[PDB]
RNA sequence: GACGGAGGGGUACCACCAGACGUGGAGUCUGCGGCUCAAUCUGACUCAACGCGCGCACCUCACCAGGCCCGGACGCGCGGAGGACCGACAGCCGGGCGCGCUUUCGCGAUCGCGCGGGUGGUGGUGCAUGGCCGCUCCCAGCCCGUGGCGCGAGCCGUCUGCUCCAUUGCGACAACGAGCGAGACCCCGGCCGCGGGCGCCGCGGGACGGCCCGCGGCAGCGGGAGGACGGCGGGGCGAUAGCAGGUCUGUGAUGCCCUCAGACGCCCUGGGCCGCACGCGCGCUACACUGGCGGGGCCAGCCGGCGCCCGCCAGGACGCGCGGAGCCCCCGCCGUGGCCGGGACCGCGGGCUGGAACGCCCCCGCGCACCAGGAAUGUCUUGUAGGCGCCCGCCCCCACCGCG
């Protein structure tokens, strides 16, 4: 009863595939302000990218034109009009319980050499405070000495399977460099007051 | 419905046999040293084959109804797999040039219409399904 | 140099990310590469389940 | 031929009154039941002649446990669409016994000819699921794996 | 005139509020009931290994695709406000059509 | 040694100054990238060699014009400030402009 | 802690039992070993290597036989405008490309040279690594905080009881509270509604060991019923501590390292991975009559296009949006004969895809073993084994493959 040739599903996959390009373009553009959520919507040839961000101010500046350089960079490379790529920079609450940012953090903590426990120390503490239940902070790597290890730090208690597991935790990756070579550093962040329910075995009985 | 009613096999026999008669169809010279399908080996032994196929491509045009398919479908209707291979059997469509030369010849003696795309049984024809099927009841 | 400089024409399909030539994985108009794919798949909204 | 508009497509008016269906191993059947003279017929095809020949006498179960009267006045007329030739026949046996209890379900009499096509044979008035299972990495079904070669 | 509405979502739930404030912005134009466009199931089935050693386990990634059916009675201009009426949630497919 | 055409070296400078937004896909020496347009001596506005831009693209950065940030096989540069006074002179174009 | 040819408890078709249907024996396919070549690129080898790293004519491609070329960026010293750099007619050499030469038309600082510093790499090391998977691990295990116990390492909790499948519970106790793993959740299914329509698909309920009866403090156990569904579906996610398990050859992940202008950079051409005395692993087709033959009926699901002529086919021309298996069922036939089973190889052709077969498809030939497979073995209990087709991936072509 109709001709299965539907475009529209095929365009749905390459909007999905530029966030794909751009979450890793941000990554390299704003590691400084602390790139993380991102987002797109493009109703009739508009294009609105929401960046969720610990801080916007690197990302736009004055008279918003980093943000507008960054726009046009875009609007090139994905051959969109130019200045017709929008983006508005929104800054989220609980920095801490965001993981993106405090794995982003560590990394460039850990450049500057500073006590590899103390890093982790003082990340975990911010995360707590800013809610998480659960903090879990492992880094692994030639960590001074010619041998790998795993070093595990973590506060609190973290659900590690399931379906909460996908919504509850804030596991994020980044791989930071060293002369010796790489020791990536892994945050995950497990907050049971997510706010988009409850946990699944959380019998409230009050 | 009358034609239904009757078991089509059944049926598909007794009317190559009237068409014959009837003088439809009248088989080309290729049909007798043509084995149908790319997938079977071996020609028909029946020799009345290309009447007893040409009940089965009218009467399965009867039972399109209105589709007005065309002679590629009818060949997949009579396929069957392709074996003599060490890889696994697959199934291969019945051969189009014999399917084509009947449907052409059935809308030539004007027993089907070319109303769209493929062929549908024409009112003409109609009768003539009907008719037989009638002959089978009693 | 103008002639010798990529005479032979032939597909050249990499992914979007890696830029390998094996394992493309065009399924549905995806270039990616199926390592790559396996790294970046969350972001194209596939799910586990 | 998988669960879409075609239950009512088929037929324009010549009003059916009684819906019933049948449905098992992907081979789902949709009855329509005129109250006529009796007669039934399933894809066009008469209940009297079916496909397979040893097969006739499962479809006629439901007419076999009942006598002519209950079928005497219910006009059945079927549509199998998907499945299988096997899962056909099981599912028409399903939707003829639907079409009677219809025909008497308001009454207490619905049980007389439950308990009785039932007590002769299960799944004659119920429908066993029994869907089919998925194949799983390291193997060619759903049980079976392909062989180990060391150990 | 009569519009076709097309709306592609890859997240039911994300599409669920969008069918629900569709009726409640076209009502007045009669908008068409939500008939849902049978799932697109894209699949990808990947060897889970960076390499081919150990068992060969495979990672299984799917993307279901949503669609649902609209029609509206309206003028040029009435689209066009019932386009910036319905709730805007980010990474929707919005369709006009004639 | 490229003969690179001074015609495609203004043009693509200009391309950065203006939008500070040049983005290079990775490519072998056949085609031509997208959004570029040059005067030919001939008199003819046309797109320019892959080649010849993407060593614009480096003698940019090896001078320090642009900053780089490659991903998924395309290349991304924003016009620097050291770099915007640098393009005027060689454009012949002002800094009130 | 690990081991026991120690004792007691459990428990699992990667155990067996009762069975099943296989492999091993034959032909072929693919991978591995060896051998051989200019090269036959490599990873890796009990489970946890061996159709595995998702289809090698070219590219891939990493290998080899050659043949161009720079794309050495920038800085610094130095050189440069009638010329820094380079490009080409013919002839010849070289398959060939002013590659290069005889030569003589062009051409324009884009840059020549020496130094610092690039630049790449499917070069090496996975015993330098990250990440990622495999496996330990059909397995229930792990573990604080305070208190107890010992000089302590360490125990207690975290249990020699009974129950589960299960650190699942129940009961008792120098423990008392937690936590993570289990479970829960999630994905689908079968059932029943509420709405909606181009599309059967959105949202909910329904099953909980409730009920009955016995038995046990109990946890629960075993029967019955009631019901689509009955008592770990059919999946996903899979703690803790690990293994010098595998991947540097997936990458702008990467250290150390190696090459870097006759390059270990990249392209261009031709070959190789597919070479075969042989051994093995995963398969596919067999051994016939519970079959081949082949004339009809006829039903699929992941889900899906056809028409008209031309052609034995293979295909092709030409337009348009469309549209569906095998097995089995009946009726012939052959008649226990390596035969009318089997189709391996071979010889003519006819197509196709591509720039090119060395690829595939088909038609007429051709008719190898094989007459039920030794020691061994491998996976399974409901829509299950097996039989039977189909779809997609990687694909120019091509599946005896994988995932479905």
């Amino acid at each position: 009863r109709r001709d299965e040739e539907n475009v529209y599903y095929s365009k749905y996959l390459n909007d999905c595939i530029m966030e794909a390009e751009l979450h890793e373009f941000f990554s390299r553009e704003l590691v400084d302000a602390g790139y993380a959520s991102c987002s797109l919507c493009r109703t009739i040839d508009s294009i609105c990218v929401i960046i969720q961000c610990a801080e916007p101010e690197v990302v736009m500046g004055d008279n918003h034109y980093r943000l507008h350089k960054i726009e046009y960079l875009l609007a090139g490379r994905f051959m969109c009009d130019p200045k017709n790529f929008n983006i508005w920079v929104d800054k989220i609450i609980k920095r801490g319980l965001s993981a993106e940012i405090m794995v982003d953090n560590l990394r460039a903590k850990l450049e500057e050499a500073m006590p590899i426990r103390r890093a982790a120390y003082s990340i975990i503490r911010t995360a707590m405070r800013a809610g998480a239940a659960g903090c879990e902070v492992i880094v692994a790597g030639k960590l001074r000495a010619q041998r790998a290890r795993a070093n595990k730090f973590k506060e609190g208690c973290l659900i590690s399977t399931g379906h909460p597991k996908r919504i509850f935790l804030a596991e994020a990756t980044r791989h930071i460099k060293m002369r010796q070579g790489v020791i990536g550093v892994k945050v995950r962040i497990y907050n049971p007051n997510i706010r988009g329910a409850v946990m699944p075995d959380k019998i409230e009985i009050g | 419905s009358s034609v239904t009613r009757v078991p089509a096999d059944v049926f598909i026999n007794s009317f190559a046999a009237h068409l014959k008669n009837r003088g439809i169809i009248k088989c080309p010279a290729f049909t007798d040293y043509v084995k149908t399908g790319v997938s079977r080996q071996y020609a028909p032994r029946d020799a009345d084959w290309f009447y007893i196929k040409a009940a089965s491509v009218i009467r399965h045009f009867y039972i399109s109804g209105s589709h007005s398919i065309g002679v590629a479908g009818l060949a997949r209707k009579y396929s069957s797999l392709q074996k003599g291979k060490t890889t696994p059997h697959h199934t291969k469509r019945a051969s189009c040039k014999v399917i084509r030369s009947i449907v052409s010849q059935f809308l030539g003696q004007k027993l089907l219409i070319a109303g769209e795309r493929g062929r549908h049984i024409s009112p003409n024809g109609r009768k003539m399904v009907e008719d037989f099927a009638e002959g089978l009841q009693k | 140099r103008e002639t010798e400089f990529c005479t032979h024409i032939a597909h050249k399909r990499e992914c979007r990310i890696c830029g390998n030539y094996n394992s493309v994985y065009r399924k549905y108009g995806l270039f990616i590469c199926r390592r790559c794919f396996k790294e970046n798949a969350g972001k194209i909204g596939f799910v586990k389940l | 031929d998988l669960l879409e508009r075609n239950d009512i497509e088929v037929r324009e008016r010549d009003k059916y009154t009684v819906h019933t269906l049948g449905k098992k191993k992907n081979s789902v059947a949709v009855a329509f039941v005129k109250a006529g003279k009796g007669d039934i017929l399933v894809n066009n095809v008469p209940l009297a002649l079916v496909r397979p020949e040893i097969l006739r006498t499962k479809v006629s179960e439901p007419i076999m446990i009942l006598g002519e009267s209950l079928f005497k006045g219910l006009d059945m007329n079927i549509k199998v669409a998907g499945g299988g030739h096997v899962s056909q026949i099981y599912a028409v046996r399903q939707a003829i016994s639907r079409g009677v209890l219809a025909s008497v379900k308001d009454e207490a009499a619905r049980s007389e000819l439950r308990a009785k096509l039932v007590s002769y044979d299960r799944q004659l008035v119920v429908s066993d699921p029994r869907r089919c299972e998925a194949k799983k990495f390291g193997g060619r079904g759903a049980r079976a794996r392909r062989q180990k070669s060391y150990r | 005139q009569k519009y076709t509405i097309i709306v592609v979502g890859k997240d039911l739930k994300l599409v669920e509020r969008y069918v629900k404030s569709i009726v409640k912005e076209g009502r007045a134009f009669g908008i068409s009931g939500p008939c849902r466009a049978p799932v697109r199931r894209l699949t990808i089935t990947t060897r889970k290994s960076p390499c081919g050693e150990g068992t060969n386990t495979w990672h299984r990634f799917e993307l279901r695709m949503y669609k649902r059916t609209f029609w509206v009675t309206c003028g040029g201009n009435d689209i066009s406000t019932i386009l910036s009426k319905t709730v805007v949630i980010p990474g929707i497919q919005v369709t006009v059509e004639v | 040694m490229v003969h690179i055409p001074k015609a495609v070296y203004k043009a693509v400078y200009a391309h950065l100054y203006e939008n500070a937004s040049l983005a290079l896909k990775e490519y072998w020496r056949v085609g031509n990238v997208p959004g570029i347009t040059y005067v030919d001596e001939n008199g003819k506005l046309c797109n320019p060699t892959y080649l010849h831009v993407n060593c614009i693209m480096q003698s940019l950065e090896s001078r320090g014009v642009v900053k780089d940030t490659f991903a998924w096989r395309h290349h991304y540069y924003l016009l620097t400030e050291k770099g915007e006074q640098f393009i005027r002179k060689e454009l012949d174009l002002t800094d009130d402009v």
